[PDB]
């Protein structure tokens, strides 16, 4: 994209001279008024988004109503074409450190293509108007930081109030201006936020629902892909961008759920359960396990191993934690763990042994009452009984068939987790 | 001619003065293979099973 | 006594002295002292072609032939120093860039602070000081704890003023 | 509770982290015991476990 | 016939294989065809195994264009790999130098340059770099030399 420049007063005088020449009248002067007209560079003798008198249409018509003439008017209109761009070209640096925001950018746009439309000198054909213009953009991304963070942050303002106008009209803005920003990046960011935000809004506090994760992903795509697929451009029928999507909802609902799990396991539980379950589906990793018992322990410790707390619901909400775990754990290699970093706690507190024990043989409260000084919460010991009492944790032809099925079906500190 | 070999640049507590003593004196008196193995076979239980 | 010569601007001396390093049997610690000592002795001359040309080849030889990375380091500052010094520094920006990361990873907090110095002198060569004030303000406090790149560091001073 | 977190800017390297950690002597009845050093008003400052 | 395989597979008989590349996204690819100079029995020789080098996603290399096609769907599986390590921002030094503002090397050194003359030489210098064959940020070198020529002073 090579533009030649040929200085102000060579094509000034220039102009004129081919102006008298071809016309041999004196519209030197008036030509000089319509070019202070076209000029941005005097905001005196300029438009100023205000109509042309009819001195200047009618000279216009006169300018566009033998081969000699022809490429004579050819050079001409050239030189005309050099002339608007330097002068747009020395506004646009005066005025290049003033721009901090894009409605900047078309309000100047809109200024210096204010008299193109009373005077064509661009080629319908040629799209030249384009050419410079996205010269121009490209420089501004290129040459201003604080312009190119203004834009990221308007961006990201559009995409969250959900103006997805304006927001396509920012992305085609940067895709003509062919920057160091490209539009990808930009989008990519913008749908990531979107989604993580939409995740935070829609699932959290909420686990007794199952195949939830399913009811979100469809309730984001009904609400969002078709202006996210218009956005970018790429069919509605993408099946492995939707893919991609599906597993950043999956991980960020980890994400939350491993946040959560202190209250989803001691609070929600047995109701949660049922997310626990979806859970398990889910964690692969050596590094989500003990992610999750760390973030676990932590929580736990923090509130429950208060020596303030009572020791009576202490151990209620241990043993709960301990069956929701097993749940989502059958190995209990956690529980085990989550086992050996408790246990000085528990021998820390001195009733525990009496009335774990008295729990286990669901003594009545009567002989409770008789050699025990501090209250013990009844409805806790009737909880904690009804889960300590829950329990849901031809002969020859078929030996023939059996060592087949049998033998031939391939299938695909000690051990303390029982 | 010269096949320089790549050294590893491996690279976290800094412990304490006396833990360091008592290291070198202690020190002072295969595994990759089947680490290979959990790569060179995946995805599935079998190897475990033929063991 | 060379090293404090060079820094007396003695080069009559230092250059005697190199006559002797051509024609003398020197042990490796010390021929790399000798071969660090003409390329500063080079720089202050200020023929840089020769130099430039001189700079590659030891660092080049100071990584394939024995691994030291200590040498490593003051020989390519000095090449860094050259470049800036040409006003064109901005060819050393991706050297300069990847070894402060990596340097920031080891901690030697000497390092850190040396190649932020000849990151500010490139950035005030551009025409872009403003922001090299901006970060030479934010950590001055910790650049003040060495004591021979004060000389450097006051002198820079001054020329932001 | 400071929150200093990672910045470019910032240059300011730790070299006491990297050296290693003092120690203290103290004698028992038995012997000379060779201890972990702890500032004197740690006990109540030091990182909770919790 | 061409055969996919992962990366700890066993590959047939060496003497039977007459090239073998590898592609994936991030390190740039890898070829070799085996001629009947050398075998890959006799290239594997030193060792049955082959090193491959890091591509680097340094701002240098993209100054004012993009020359890589930055697919959607890859840079949404990078942004999703980095917020798993960020979950497991102005820390990096790339985004330093963004700060700075010096990201393009060759507009830098020219704004440098012409800061003051503009002799003859130096002059047809810089209208050499504006008319290159192949090049970067023409545009923007174009468009300095037009400042710098007839911009305010």
């Amino acid at each position: 994209q090579i533009t030649p420049t040929r200085d102000l007063k060579v094509i000034t005088d220039e102009l004129q001279t081919l102006s008298s020449y071809i016309f041999h009248t004196n519209i030197v002067d008036d030509l000089n008024s319509l070019l202070t007209w076209m000029s941005p560079n005097d905001a005196k003798s300029n438009h100023q988004l205000r109509p042309p008198s009819l001195r200047i249409k009618n000279i216009i018509k006169v300018l566009f109503p033998g081969n000699t003439n022809k490429e004579l008017q050819l050079q001409l209109f050239s030189t005309l074409k050099e002339f608007y761009i330097f002068q747009v070209r020395y506004h646009f640096f005066l005025h290049f450190n003033n721009i901090n925001y894009l409605k900047d950018i078309q309000r100047w746009e809109n200024y210096y293509e204010f008299p193109l439309r009373y005077v064509p000198i661009f080629d319908v054909n040629v799209n030249d108007w384009a050419l410079e213009l996205n010269s121009l953009r490209h420089y501004l991304l290129n040459r201003n930081i604080k312009f190119k963070n203004n834009l990221r942050t308007r961006l990201d303002k559009l995409i969250m109030d959900d103006d997805f106008d304006l927001a396509d009209n920012l992305i085609q803005w940067l895709k003509s201006a062919n920057g160091s920003l490209s539009s990808t990046e930009l989008i990519v960011n913008a749908l990531y936020s979107k989604i993580n935000k939409f995740c935070e809004d829609n699932m959290s506090r909420v686990w007794n629902k199952r195949f939830m994760i399913m009811e979100t992903f469809n309730k984001f795509i009904n609400q969002y892909w078709s202006q996210f697929s218009k956005l970018v451009g790429c069919p509605e029928d993408d099946h492995e961008l939707t893919t991609t999507v599906f597993n950043c909802f999956e991980s960020n609902f980890l994400r939350i759920r491993t946040n959560e799990i202190f209250d989803i396991c001691v609070l929600a539980y047995p109701d949660s359960k049922v997310t626990l379950l979806e859970l398990r589906k889910i964690m692969k990793d050596f590094k989500d396990y003990t992610n999750i018992v760390t973030t676990f322990l932590s929580d736990f410790k923090k509130y429950i191993l208060n020596p303030s707390v009572t020791t009576v619901d202490a151990l209620l909400r241990y043993v709960k934690t301990i069956k929701a775990f097993l749940v989502l754990d059958p190995t209990g290699r956690c529980l085990h763990s989550i086992t050996t970093f408790v246990k000085p706690y528990f021998q820390e507190r001195k009733h525990l042994v009496n009335v774990l024990l008295y729990a286990m043989l669901d003594l009545p409260e009567e002989e409770l009452k008789e050699k025990i000084n501090f209250n013990v919460d009844m409805k806790a010991l009737l909880s904690l009984v009804d889960t300590l009492h829950d329990s849901d944790i031809i002969r020859h032809a078929m030996l023939y068939e059996h060592i087949l099925n049998y033998y031939i079906a391939w299938v695909p500190k000690s051990s303390y987790i029982k | 001619c010269k096949v320089p070999l790549a050294k590893n640049r491996s690279s976290k507590k800094p412990s304490d003065i006396y833990s360091i003593l008592s290291e070198i004196v202690k020190s002072a008196s295969g595994r990759s293979l089947k680490l290979n193995a959990g790569l060179i076979f995946s995805e599935d239980k079998r190897f475990t099973h033929v063991v | 006594v060379a090293f404090k010569a060079l820094e007396e601007d003695d080069f009559l001396k230092v250059k005697q002295y190199l006559l002797k390093s051509e024609s003398l049997e020197l042990d490796y610690d010390q021929k790399i002292n000798l071969k660090y000592l003409r390329v500063k002795y080079l720089v202050k001359i200020g023929d840089y072609d020769l130099s430039m040309r001189l700079i590659n080849q030891y660092v080049k030889e100071c990584c394939e032939e024995v691994a030291d990375s200590n040498w490593r380091f003051k020989f390519e500052i000095e090449s860094i120093n050259v470049l800036l010094l040409s006003d064109v520094g901005i060819r050393s920006l991706p050297k300069i860039i990847k070894l402060i990361d990596e340097y920031k990873e080891i901690g030697n907090p000497l390092r850190c602070v040396i190649l932020l110095l000849k990151l500010c002198e490139v950035l005030i060569q551009v025409g872009k000081s403003m922001e090299a004030e901006c970060l030479i303000s934010c950590n001055l406090s910790t650049i003040l704890e060495f004591p021979f790149v004060r000389k450097k560091t006051d002198e820079l001073l001054e020329s932001l003023s | 509770p400071l929150r200093y977190e990672p910045n470019n800017r910032d240059f300011a390297c730790n070299i006491i982290d990297d050296l290693p950690k003092l120690i203290r002597f103290v004698k028992d009845s038995k012997r000379i015991n060779i201890v972990p050093y702890t500032q004197p008003n740690s006990l109540w400052r030091g990182p909770d476990e919790d | 016939v061409i055969r996919e395989i992962s990366t700890p597979c066993l590959l047939p008989d060496f003497s039977k294989i007459k090239s073998i590349r590898v592609k994936m996204h991030g390190y740039f690819p890898l070829e070799v065809n085996f001629t009947k100079d050398y075998s890959a029995s006799d290239f594997f020789s030193g060792g049955t195994i082959i090193y491959i080098q890091r591509k680097s996603e340094s701002v240098f290399e993209n100054k004012a264009s993009f020359r890589n096609v930055e697919d959607i769907h890859v840079a949404l599986k990078r942004k999703a790999a980095e917020s798993k390590n960020y979950s497991r921002g102005n820390t990096t030094s790339s985004q330093l130098v963004e700060s700075l503002g010096i990201q393009d090397l060759t507009m830098v050194e020219l704004d440098t340059l012409l800061s003051a003359a503009l002799t003859d030489s130096e002059s047809y210098n810089l209208g050499l770099l504006c008319s290159d064959k192949n090049s970067g940020d023409i545009l923007d070198c174009q468009l300095e030399l037009w400042y710098k020529s007839f911009g305010p002073h």
